[PDB]
């Protein structure tokens, strides 16, 4: 029953295994709305799209 | 190389890599490797007893037989204490004795406050190395590094940097920023309105 | 007393930010002990709060344009 | 893939023993040549006790504030 009801066919494992991953958490529905938070989610994606040290806090 | 995070000694290490590669302006390095090492790779992978000591051993053998091997070992504080044990010996007390004969030729690059609590501690250990110090560069310096590295930053943001863009990150960050130093927030300032600017179109 | 000196820092703060509470305030009356003067520059060294800094020093860098 | 850790400040001696290196200085080579594309969270607090001791590690870190 396993074998009919399964896939007759049959990157990153470490950290699958350890981390979370929150975009198919959103994906699924489960994190919380995010309501007026616009400019430093822009600035955010601002100091992301940097060349040099590209890491906020 | 001896100054505040910031300045650019990785950078001085880099210059002179690349000085080694077009023309080294003495003959005695005109062949070598300069090569980094970084101690979380040495210790990785050494659960077994003394396979630190054994895999920090070969390497200074390799650097004896091949002796076109400049060692840059950034963060030199974190020498002291690598891959140490309840009886085992640091990196620092496996280096020793190589830098003593003369086997060992190595570039060293940390901070004012690391390199006074960590390698002056030690007699045996400060007496082989000589500090560099590396000063904060000036207004104009500044602005020549931003010059020199304006290729690049426009090519990752696809904008174009003026002049004028240069002179102001350059004044502004030294009058209003304080907590860093000149060419790291120069550079960051520029970076930060390029991307800015890039986000915005 | 009753002129409104006080009250002049305070609309100076709002004109500035838009909130009163924006105002660093450090009122000089819990500074009569000589060394109450910790809690603007810090423990002195050796003590126990000496690597904390100062609560004024940690304010004005925290917003290095501000009215005290 | 975007690196999200909460609480950053404990990166520093994250893993630390007698002859360990801990994750900061491990992670510091990626994170100032722009390799590893990581979002910090921690409070004003926790950052200047724990990631401004180590000048470089803040150094690779850029602060964004939210206010209330
Ligand atoms: N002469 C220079 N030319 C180009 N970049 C420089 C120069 N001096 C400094 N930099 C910049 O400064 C940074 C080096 O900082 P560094 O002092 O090595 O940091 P840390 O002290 O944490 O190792 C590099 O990102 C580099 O881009
Ligand atoms: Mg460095
Ligand atoms: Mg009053």
């Amino acid at each position: 029953v396993v074998k009919a009801l399964g896939n007759p066919e049959m990157n990153t494992p470490t950290l699958d295994s350890l981390a979370r991953d929150l975009t198919v958490i959103a994906k699924d529905g489960t994190l919380d709305p995010v309501i007026g938070r616009d400019k430093e989610i822009t600035r955010v994606i601002e100091v992301l799209s940097r060349r040099t040290k590209n890491n906020p806090v | 190389l001896i100054g505040e995070p910031g300045v650019g000694k990785t950078a001085i290490a880099e210059g002179l890599a690349q000085a080694i590669v077009n023309n080294e302006v003495p003959e005695t390095l005109k062949d070598k490797r300069v090569m980094s090492l970084d101690m979380g790779t040495v210790v990785a992978g050494t659960k077994y007893r003394g396979e630190f000591e054994e895999r920090l051993k070969k390497v200074m053998e390799e650097i004896q037989q091949a002796g076109n091997v400049i060692l840059f070992i950034d963060e030199l504080h974190t020498l002291v204490g690598a891959g140490g044990a309840e009886g085992a010996i640091d990196a620092s007390n496996i280096l020793k004795p190589a830098l003593a004969r003369g086997e060992l030729q190595c570039i060293g690059a940390t901070t004012l406050d690391e390199y006074r609590k960590n390698i002056e501690k030690d007699a045996a250990l400060e007496r082989r190395f000589q500090p560099v110090q590396v000063d904060e560069p000036s207004v104009v310096d500044t602005v020549a590094i931003l010059k020199g590295l304006r290729d690049r930053y426009e090519a990752h943001h696809r904008i174009n940097i003026s002049d004028e863009a240069i002179e102001a990150a350059v004044k502004l960050s030294n009058r209003y920023v304080s907590d860093r130093f000149l060419p790291d927030k120069a550079i960051d300032l520029i970076d930060e309105a390029s991307s800015k600017v890039r986000l915005k179109s | 007393t009753g002129v409104g000196k006080t009250e002049l820092a305070r609309a100076l703060a709002e004109s500035m930010f838009g909130d009163d509470d924006a105002m660093i305030r450090v009122d000089m009356s819990e500074f009569m002990e000589k060394h109450a003067v910790s809690r603007l520059v810090g423990a002195p060294p050796g003590y126990v709060g000496h690597d904390d800094g100062g609560q004024l020093t940690e304010k004005v860098r925290r917003k290095p344009y501000s009215v005290i």
